[PDB]
């Protein structure tokens, strides 16, 4: 089964049909003013009218600034691109800082391309090539469900010969793409020799021919990459692709102009449709002043995704300015370009509900006395520390032979693992021995 | 004693030196990873676009 | 005796993390002693790792220098063992010249989450009794175990393999039937006449062996990166690996996990001396610890309230509050006299040296006067002066000799204050 991650308990914004926030829903609690506002951002992103418009989630550590941003991704669902990045990823050693911003701005715009999947597979019963020489190759296929003959393009037959295919092999043909694979020799030929260097596979029990609608997701960044450098052009089967190492590169401005011009042509022909997604920048304050001054252009641009930023700093110095202080660690002239959402500190009565939601997600039964006690730890410390005690306390409860948390299991962990406050007190009282 | 003093090839001949030659194990790739696990293969229908 | 590459080192005496089923540490076992609080805590973390079900989790082992914070982190690795990834780095090891500092942590996080699969193979193994060939081609082979014999008609791709690899009657061989590769194990003892010699296999010739195999999640990224990937795995040419490839591979492994064709095995990252990371690198740990593929990580530090690198800000452990809020902090404690003497006995077992009981007493005094680690270094040098003396055992005057040959940091610093103008800079 799936692993329980830090945000695996949140399933959406959980707003009611009027747009108001419920007190507790979809794994979130409290936070009404902030999460009601994120509803308006989901309505904005789903409306597709806008480019480059941006939002800043601001407030103390442990208050929901990652939780709400991932809750937006759950409200959008897998059909809409959501690119997460950390502001600290901008410091590449192969490309300039502004390029790492531009690549991530291009990961957040998606094409949505529809095509029919068309698979033929089976034992090959015959091959017959038919300028007069090879117009096509007829190929015969067999499975336990029946037979077909197919008329192959000479480029597909060149691929059959690439795979060293012969009659009596079991083949997968992907007719919409020209992919070809040998699965193995058909086991009706498994006695052609007693010991030979081929692997034999049973005659496929599946249909000779299979259809699906499939929907392909591709970002503008995948186009910007795959068309910029000369391709490897070499499907392993080569050796020049061993010599020149692949590396990241400062992809030109002009090429993106042509990708935009080709994508415009295809969305007009209805072969593709567009989903402007979100770029989510964790730790935005970790961007350099040079990067912030690139966003003074990137957020204006008529193609750009919606951008969501997170920060938890006070009136600190702006990274790389030497001495300029500005709120949230973001330059005032960028801060004047974002809608700001404030994020509140939880009351203990909210924290107890988060602890319960985490416990029932994490798979832990907890007695009401111990859940009250983790609520008391929520008064002493922070939400993250109290949440982090659950699995540790469950393991001591399990070793002590019970399938539920009780007081002495959580009181043991509270003595055994310190928080930042208590350990900082222990450092200050021995400051001359570290 | 005279042999070495006369020419050291009478005692030991200078050997034909060559670098030390070595091979590791071949790096074993699983059949499952080889069938389902390269983006060059499992994504080829997308890569066409 | 001969010496292999691994020799007696600063943690060689630790052969586990000695615990009862109750996750309570007995006073001394599996090669380590004391630290009852920190080792009970490390037992709970070792069970969170072995359970695997909770993702993106952290423990910081903190306390005065020499207090076993690397010791419990190294013992925990021995107790965890093979069949779960464990990877260690020092904090200054991520500062690559050739790769982004942030990407170097992304590799360290994904060396340490394993994918595990099982595959079935038709393997033929036996003594080759006889082999025959003709001029297309045809030929015949015979194989033997201790319990059966066969003859076989060979196909052409086998004929070329057997003849290329000079397979001769009386070899004991393994044939990878799916692939035509031959491995030769040696020759049969009955044909050892006219090197390596071995007995025939037991059971039948053709076994449908099942192989379980594991690949680190990062090791799938490097296989995907280049026309041949695996060279860049060993040679270090892996650099700035394109993040859209990871966006695909993480999602591909996330369906293998649930179609049941693979299972993911959460391991450990041990990022030792964590206070070396920049605030830029902490900003990555702040967020990389919040996704399903994240391992548990152990971090170790010995710093007070200190300036965090890349800023003028001072905070506990040399880590921003930003990241300390993610994690649980386990405190080591300074050793008592009893525990100090008991560590010195165990180091004397691991180095294989005898010493007098009053020698252990004066060495324990030296240990308490010099924060243990210097006394551990005197053990070996005392035994070498004892060997120079042709002694059976280390005596008090061997230790008092060696204590005057090699200075601890405090006497070295005090002598450096006598000649204070003769050394350069102050
Ligand atoms: N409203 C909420 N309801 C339930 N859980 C929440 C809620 N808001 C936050 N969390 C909890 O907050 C914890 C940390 O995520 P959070 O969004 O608070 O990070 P953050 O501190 O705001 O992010 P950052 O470190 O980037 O500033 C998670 O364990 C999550 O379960
Ligand atoms: N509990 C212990 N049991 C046995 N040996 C220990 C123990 N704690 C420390 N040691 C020994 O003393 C050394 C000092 O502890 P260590 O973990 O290395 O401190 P630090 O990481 O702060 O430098 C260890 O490297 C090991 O040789």
């Amino acid at each position: 089964t799936q692993r329980i991650a830090s945000h695996s308990h949140v399933k959406g914004l959980g707003l009611d049909e009027s747009g108001l926030a419920k007190q507790a829903a979809s794994g979130l609690v409290g936070q009404e003013n902030a999460r009601e506002a994120c509803g308006v951002i989901v309505e904005l992103i789903k409306s597709k009218k806008m480019a480059g418009r941006a939002v800043l989630l601001a407030g103390p550590p442990g208050t929901g600034k990652t939780a709400l941003a991932l809750a937006i991704a759950q409200e959008l669902g897998s059909k809409v691109p959501f690119c997460p990045m950390v502001g600290s990823e901008v410091y590449s050693t192969e490309i300039k800082k502004t390029e790492v911003l531009m690549e991530n701005f291009r990961r957040a715009i998606g094409l949505r391309i529809k095509e029919t999947k068309e698979v033929y597979e089976g034992e090959v019963t015959e091959l017959t090539p038919c300028g007069k020489t090879i117009s096509h190759v007829i190929i015969g296929l067999k499975t336990a469900k029946g037979t077909k003959q197919l008329k192959l393009d000479p480029s597909i037959f060149e691929s059959l010969q690439k795979e060293r295919v012969e009659a009596g092999d079991v083949i997968y043909i992907e007719a919409n793409s020209g992919a070809v694979k040998r699965q193995g020799r058909c086991d009706t030929y498994a006695t052609e020799f007693d010991l030979e260097a081929e692997e034999y596979v049973p005659l496929p029990k599946g249909d000779v021919h299979k259809k699906k609608e499939i929907i392909q997701d591709v970002t503008l960044h995948d186009l910007d990459v795959a068309n910029a450098r000369p391709q490897g052009g070499q499907d392993i089967l080569s050796m020049m692709g061993q010599l020149m190492k692949p590396k990241k590169t400062e992809i030109t401005d002009k090429l993106r102009g042509e990708i935009n011009k080709v994508v415009n042509k295809y969305i007009d022909q209805g072969i593709a449709e567009l989903v402007p997604g979100v770029l989510f920048v964790d730790e935005v304050h970790m961007l350099d002043i040079e990067c912030f001054t690139y966003l003074h252009r990137a957020l204006e641009s008529s193609i750009a995704p919606i951008v969501i930023f997170a920060s938890n700093r006070g009136n600190c110095v702006i990274r790389g300015t030497e001495d300029i202080t500005s709120p949230h660690g973001i330059p005032l002239d960028l801060l004047d370009r974002v809608m700001i959402i404030r994020t509140m500190l939880y009351t203990p009565q909210e924290m107890k509900q988060i602890i319960k939601i985490r416990a029932q997600t994490e798979g832990i039964n907890i007695s009401e006395e111990a859940l009250n006690h983790l609520g008391e730890i929520g008064t002493k410390t922070t939400l993250r520390y109290s949440v982090q005690l659950l699995t540790p306390a469950n393991l001591l409860a399990k070793i002590n032979g019970k399938d539920s948390i009780e007081k002495e299991h959580v009181e043991e962990i509270s003595e055994l693992f310190y928080d930042a406050k208590s350990s900082a007190k222990i450092l200050a009282d021995q400051q001359d021995k570290y | 004693f005279r042999k070495v003093c006369n020419h050291p090839e009478l005692f030991e001949r200078q050997e034909t030196w060559s670098p030390f030659h070595i091979s590791l194990k071949p790096y074993h790739i699983s059949k499952f990873i080889y069938r389902h696990g390269q983006i060059r293969v499992f994504n080829h229908s997308r890569d066409r676009w | 005796d001969v010496t292999r590459i691994e020799r007696i080192g600063a943690h060689s005496h630790i052969r586990g993390l000695g615990l009862d089923d109750a996750l309570e540490p007995r006073q001394a076992s599996q090669g380590m002693v004391g630290q009852l609080a920190a080792r009970r805590a490390a037992g709970v973390v070792l069970e969170m790792i072995r359970e695997g079900k909770i993702a993106g989790r952290a423990v910081l082992i903190a306390g005065q220098p020499g207090t076993g914070k690397t010791a419990i982190a190294m013992g925990m690795a021995q107790a965890l063992g093979p069949d779960t990834p464990f990877t260690a780095i020092a904090g200054s090891e991520i500062f690559s010249l050739e790769m982004s500092k942030t990407e170097a942590l992304t590799q360290a996080f994904r060396r340490s989450i394993g994918v595990r699969i099982k595959e079935e193979t038709e393997i033929i193994e036996g003594e080759v009794v006889e082999i025959q060939i003709d001029r297309s081609k045809v030929g015949k082979l015979t194989l033997k175990t201790t319990e059966m014999e066969t003859i076989y008609d060979l196909g052409t791709k086998m004929i070329e393999s057997l003849t290329k690899d000079k397979v001769q009657a009386g070899d004991v061989i393994t044939i990878d039937k799916a692939t035509g590769k031959i491995s030769k194990l040696g020759r049969s003892f009955t044909r050892a006449r006219d090197t390596k010699f071995v007995q025939c296999p037991d059971g039948e010739l053709q076994k449908r062996k099942e192989v379980v195999h594991t690949v680190s999640l990062h090791e799938i990224d490097v296989i995907n990166s280049r026309t041949q990937g695996f060279l860049a795995l060993f040679s270090g040419d892996t650099g700035e690996i394109k993040s859209e490839v990871r966006e695909q591979i993480n999602a591909k492994v996330a369906e293998w996990r649930e179609e049941g064709k693979a299972e993911i095995i959460p391991g450990v990252l041990f990022i030792d001396e964590v206070h070396m990371l920049d605030i830029e690198s902490f900003s990555f740990l702040n967020r990389a610890l919040e996704s399903d593929m994240a391992p548990v990580l152990i971090m170790a530090t010995n710093r007070g309230i200190t300036r965090i690198r890349g800023t003028s800000y001072q905070s506990p452990h040399g880590i921003p509050i930003d990241l300390l809020d993610r994690l649980l902090i386990v405190s080591t404690t300074p050793y008592s006299e009893k525990d100090t003497k008991q560590i010195l006995r165990i180091r004397c077992e691991e180095e294989d040296v005898e010493m007098s009981e009053d020698a252990y007493t004066v060495l324990t005094r030296i240990g308490l006067e010099t924060s243990l680690r210097y006394a551990i270094q005197l053990i070996t040098a005392a035994s070498l002066v004892c060997r120079k003396r042709k002694g059976t055992e280390v005596q008090v005057d061997d230790i008092k000799r060696v204590y005057s040959l090699f200075l601890d940091e405090s006497r070295s610093t005090q002598y450096m204050k006598e000649y204070q103008d003769a050394f350069l800079f102050n």
